[PDB]
């Protein structure tokens, strides 16, 4: 049973910065690309960004709206995800969930056909 | 001079003569070579070994031995086929003395099992050059290691200027099923076991039931069954149309690979596998398909039409697609708490209660292989295709006895080769009623004819001709 | 990059089926698109993938009433009995190497 | 008439005879049958094939062969046993002339393995009818493909109105190991083989360390072996009881299965695992075991306790259990920056070493099957459990001549048959001090006598009776 | 006393004689034991079994028959051995009457192939210590079963105070291969086969295409194989550096194993592969390498230089590293949607067309394994190393007999055992030029000889030696 954590939200002025990390659980964290999607509240759910499994290569993914704003890392031995937030916007307040790559995940020569959501994080951006 | 062939009963004895021409090769030296002596970089792509002034003759092709005509005859007529004896001969000697002998202890290494160009040519007509020996043995990079070997050829007694008995193998299977693994069964009768249906009563909490079920016709795949496709390792799934394909370079990177003493190696073409499902031709296994080019096709980067790909749709029936999964496994224990959970197996080894067809034999493609000298091994049939072999034909090496100290007389020689195989045949036994599917020539007219020359005076193959059209019951 | 076009906002009456469309925009046609349901105080569920040929892989935890079938360029969704206990936002996403991307959802009463 | 039970040393005889009833089919017609007629849509229930008014005779379950008694008396006293003549007979036509045929070429599909209901009842004094003949070939949905085959049985010669030799088989082993496949050790001995014991001293940064000891008595999990056990494709586990099984319906999404040329049949029953771990008997896997219906039970959607599951858990020896993971292994290289990562192997195939038990056979189950005709396969024995074979016993094929065209009599035949089958013994040598345990009958007081008539003369057989009670040695 | 070796053509005979001393086990007692008696609380060491009074002699390890200057004369001079007969004789009893039987049908649990101490010693002027005879059975934790079997010794007639036939078995492979498996091609030829070089023209859009290339001494990875290496199970990889391993225990976390009734046995040694990469030998597998240990050593927690850690790297040619993954599947259908996508393969079984070697055999290893008695194996091959067989040199127990009821006089026995083998030889008849590796002796002066006894008179074997010098080729 897979298992999706986020932590990390909470209050942040429009200006500043903020990281939120996602804490994977009966997945295999190592062989599975990763992503961040956000809700605006009474809004449709909007991508963020991937991050992709270290045999892949660990390259990055972004939304064109945050591209060069954020990153995204991960830390295989840990089995948790991150996402650093940097010169925030009003806008920016969404849902942050943690949300395993659509495709699949495929760990030792057997693939997983099915996407598994994060619990969700609330951020809200004011002063 | 003989070629011909005599179709007795249940055997077939085809002769093949064919004209040749043997050059003195690396100036009669044995010279080191590696990488390094050719630049490569790569690590995968490393060896070690020598090059020795040595020809040797490969008749290992279909094509040698079988005309055209002789080939459909073969496969339209008959279930099953293989070799028995080997006969050959070197004569008409030219020379412009010539050291022969054959290695029957199998002391040197076996190059004939690796798929080299150098064949007696197709059409008897040609003339061919002899290739050169040589052989490759341990290394570490572009280094040799203490192990290592070095076989002088001229250690050899040999004759200056035989026959064979082929130890027993099984037939080559010629026939592709007329029933399905899966569909075995008797279509109007109900299996007396029972299968679980029903897991749950309806939408709600709570509901869970346990309902059993007769499996029968009405409902075919959860049937029990006796037997199970054969073993897969799966390959990627290339389109002949390229606007299906991935805008990247996968060629390499996408590949399925097997990595020994740290160098990688494509898998190719590797275990057999039917190459697409029923209804797709377009696509084609990455490296899960013979690929032979055309008449005239150039070394280096030519286009998917100068090419003929092998396709093994006949063995669909007994085997897993190459492309696909081999199938689900469960990967939890499921409860109130836990949803039931399925991974595709991908790479499926051999379990018992597996059968299977192996590869495909082409005009074009080699006949024999050498089973490798090891502990173990597993149905050693070449993955190649054709008939392995703990003791195959041996080597026939050839030389121009070099004539005076590094100063010697520029000399070159020439002969005619005749070459003898006895087949044995297995003959059509079907009761099937409607006719066959038969290999036929097109009557709709053409510029040349298929399998002859053009104005030119050019032979060439038209398309790759595989070995199995007659039907059998699974 | 891919545009996800779906209707606004659709209805049905309970024991009946409703089907909801996902347009696929011209040349991402043959692209795989998944569906997620979003209860309106939680978190999305994955419900299925389908295909443009009209297979599809059902989700692991989802009922069989939910089924999908496509038409060239034009995904469906088909809610074959209607429990009160599925009517939420349902979102229709397609991806590619480069880039994911969402529809606008479509709420369902 | 001839039914009894010759028991002579080593070799058993037994015989039985029936009395059947064979109607006219199809009104003497062959049709082609498919999907598209029955109406299925679904493409893993595709199928295409033909039905003929030709019948059939399977006997090839145990229960024709056996009383309960004769066969408490093979399982209790008898380590192993197996087919070796058969002798059959079909006399006292009663016509209100008949066709016959055996297929020894074996030149029809053979419908005989699929398990399929129409076996000699189990009960000497019940008529039976004989089963229709038909079968299934290759297609492409509904639809036909160029390569599929017709038979015409008429097109085989008949008599109008035989003894048949067992190829050589292994014994089928009725036994269960006293001794697990990891517990093979001497308990009182420590090996000379060392295990690595510590990599760490103690708790804080830069404590790496390596420790060795000796694998003994005390640490039996660490200690080397020469042999592990079978291979493992994992089922999904269910329960018996319903409230510990999830609230989902996961009866074909949740279950193992495989993949043919683009359909996914169910992995049913699959390779030969234990049902279930030591102590927990209210689980079985989904698709992995043999279910049988008890006497009057429903064709769809019957209860759990209509049912009769059975269980291989006398295989747990040198079986992985079904429904759990074979193992673990290594998926990194660990370093100061990297820990040491490991997986679960939830299916696994054959290794060098491996040692494994075949299902069990039962009194209900089947006896033979036909090995497909393949290239290759790998542990023949069918998967349903019994004997497999290259050249099973060969089918039967009886009709009622048409007298008169589509205007004919209605007209039917029966009569008697007499299957007579020497089976070969392999006795019990066992050294075993402490009394077997055996098959026997509970004492207690019971409203009916088992595997007897009821008040209506109905005879049912209560449980399903597995061949496994005495033990061996590992 | 007999104690020499006949060196003679093809075959050796060797016989060595010892002295030994058997005393009174448990009292003349049979005892139950388990885990309960043990004191283990752990799930993965149950047991459950019997300690019985009889001793047994267990010659089972090389160093029993061959001094080091056989052993060397063996191991250099030939390509394969293996035994032929056996005579085991018991004389010059001394008692301060005997019973003794062999176990010639098997009836009894066999203990000689679970690499026990008690041996006979390596030195001829040991006197050794008889060990005690007890064997495991079935268990529900610490308690029994109905299954479970018990066995008095008493109960096989015995001599109060013989010879063997080996059955056949196949030479053990002393060489290791000149060639690598991916390397057998001809270095100075093209293959006629095609591979698929790239799959776009340049960067940009839409530059999807099929470009073909010829598989040549240039590119060496992508050629086509008729065969592919043996199978692999991964294990996780430790260094004796010990900074470069983790700061963590991951001995028995991190280690491979496989799981049987729930209980969890480490897999050791497991499979036959290479111990690590060429270049690399401070790495070695968790549980992958036999690890012997250095006389006087002591039981638990030793260090690494008091232990002797095996290699397998003479099999890396064909063999998997046990370290390493063994290769890549593709795990997906690419499209204009997808990339292409592999996965790393950790544990692969066996598939058509593999080839391996099997684990070498070492002065102070094993020498034959018992197969366990079952419906299936494959390649029954120990995986400790040494011979499988079914029926294999039987067991041979001895006890004191009581003298005077639990009062009895203290009591032993002493006297002299010779076993005698004869073994066949295969000789090295290879043509290899340049001078072979042996295994030799260091001139470099020393305070000891090596494989001799020290000023305190204590023999011992200063390291493990392999059987794998000589070569052959591929």
């Amino acid at each position: 049973e897979v298992q999706l954590v986020e932590s990390g939200g909470g209050l942040v002025k429009p200006g500043g910065s903020l990281r939120l990390s996602c804490a994977a659980s009966g997945v295999p964290f190592s062989d599975a690309w990763m992503n961040w999607v956000r809700q605006a509240p009474g809004k449709g759910l909007e991508w963020v960004g991937r991050i992709k499994s270290k045999k892949d290569g660990g390259t990055a993914d972004y939304a064109a709206p945050v591209k060069g704003r954020f990153s995204i890392s991960r830390d295989d031995s840990k089995k948790m995800l991150y996402l650093h937030m940097n010169s925030l916007k009003t806008e920016d307040t969404a849902v942050y969930y943690c949300t395993t790559e659509p495709s699949g995940y495929c760990s030792n020569g057997l693939c997983y056909t099915g996407n598994y959501w994060g619990q969700g994080t609330l951020v809200t951006v004011s002063s | 001079w003989h070629c011909d062939s005599q179709w007795l009963g249940d055997r077939v004895i085809t002769t093949s003569t064919r004209t040749w021409a043997l050059p003195t090769y690396n100036n009669h030296l044995y010279k080191q070579i590696s990488n390094s002596t050719s630049g490569g970089s790569s690590n995968d792509n490393a060896y070690f070994g020598y090059s020795t002034p040595w020809g040797y003759f490969d008749f290992n092709r279909f094509h040698c031995h079988f005309s055209p005509r002789d080939w459909q005859r073969l496969i339209n007529n008959n279930w099953g086929f293989r070799p028995k004896r080997l006969n050959f001969k070197l004569f008409n000697i030219q020379v412009k003395t010539v050291q022969v002998f054959t290695d029957s202890d199998y002391q040197l290494p076996y190059v004939l099992g690796s798929a080299h160009e150098g064949c007696l040519p197709p059409f008897p007509a040609d003339v061919f050059m002899i290739p050169q020996y040589g052989y490759l043995t341990l290394n570490d990079g572009s280094q040799a290691v203490g192990r290592s070997s070095f076989y002088c050829l001229e250690y050899f007694p040999s004759q200056m200027l035989f026959s064979y008995e082929f130890e027993n193998v099984p037939f080559h299977s010629s026939y592709a099923h007329s029933q399905s693994l899966d569909r075995l069964m008797n279509p109007l009768i109900d299996q007396y076991l029972y299968y679980l249906s029903k897991t749950i009563n309806g939408s709600g909490q709570n509901q869970q039931t346990l309902k059993f079920s007769v499996a029968g016709p009405s409902n075919m795949a959860v049937q029990g069954r006796n037997y199970i496709p054969g073993p897969s390792y799966r390959q990627q799934r290339v389109s002949t149309t390229v606007t299906q394909n991935n805008n990247s370079e996968f060629a390499w990177p996408g590949a399925s690979s097997w990595a020994l003493n740290g160098r990688n190696s494509l898998m190719n073409p590797g275990p057999a596998m039917a190459s697409h499902k029923e209804g797709e031709d377009r696509f084609f296994p990455l490296s899960g398909s013979l690929i032979f080019g055309k008449q005239g096709t150039g070394r280096d980067n030519v286009d998917a039409d100068k090419v003929m790909i092998t396709n093994e749709e006949e063995i669909k029936t007994t085997n897993p697609v190459a492309t696909e999964s081999y199938g689900q496994v469960a990967t939890n224990h499921q409860s109130a708490q836990a949803q039931a959970q399925t991974g595709w197996v991908q790479n499926q080894g051999i379990l018992p209660g597996m059968v299977w067809q192996d590869r495909d034999v082409y005009l074009q493609g080699p006949i024999w292989a050498k089973i490798p000298h090891t502990d173990g091994n597993f149905h050693p049939s070449p993955l190649m295709g054709g008939f392995g072999m703990k003791h195959p034909p041996p080597q026939i090496l050839i030389k121009n006895t070099p004539v005076p100290l590094n100063s010697f007389i520029t000399q070159y020689s020439t002969g005619q080769v005749s070459v003898e195989i006895e087949w044995e045949l297995q003959k059509e036994n079907s009761k099937r009623w409607n006719p066959e599917i038969q290999y036929t020539s097109n009557y709709y007219k053409s510029n040349n004819v298929e399998f002859a020359v053009n104005t030119e005076g050019v032979y060439s193959e038209p398309r790759p001709i595989g070995t199995r059209y007659l039907t059998r019951n699974l | 990059q891919p545009v996800l076009t779906q209707s606004s906002s659709a209805s049905a009456s309970l024991g009946s089926s409703v089907k909801l469309t996902c347009t696929l925009s011209s040349g991402h046609i043959t692209y795989i698109i998944a569906w997620h349901q979003q209860q309106p105080g939680k978190a999305p569920r994955y419900l299925m993938k389908l295909e443009d040929s009209g297979s599809y892989n059902k989700g692991s935890g989802v009922p069989d009433r939910f089924s999908g079938s496509s038409s060239g360029a034009d995904r469906y969704l088909t809610i074959s009995n209607l429990q009160f206990e599925d009517e939420a936002d349902y979102y229709c996403e397609t991806w590619d190497s480069y880039t994911r991307v969402f529809g606008g959802g479509t709420k369902l009463t």
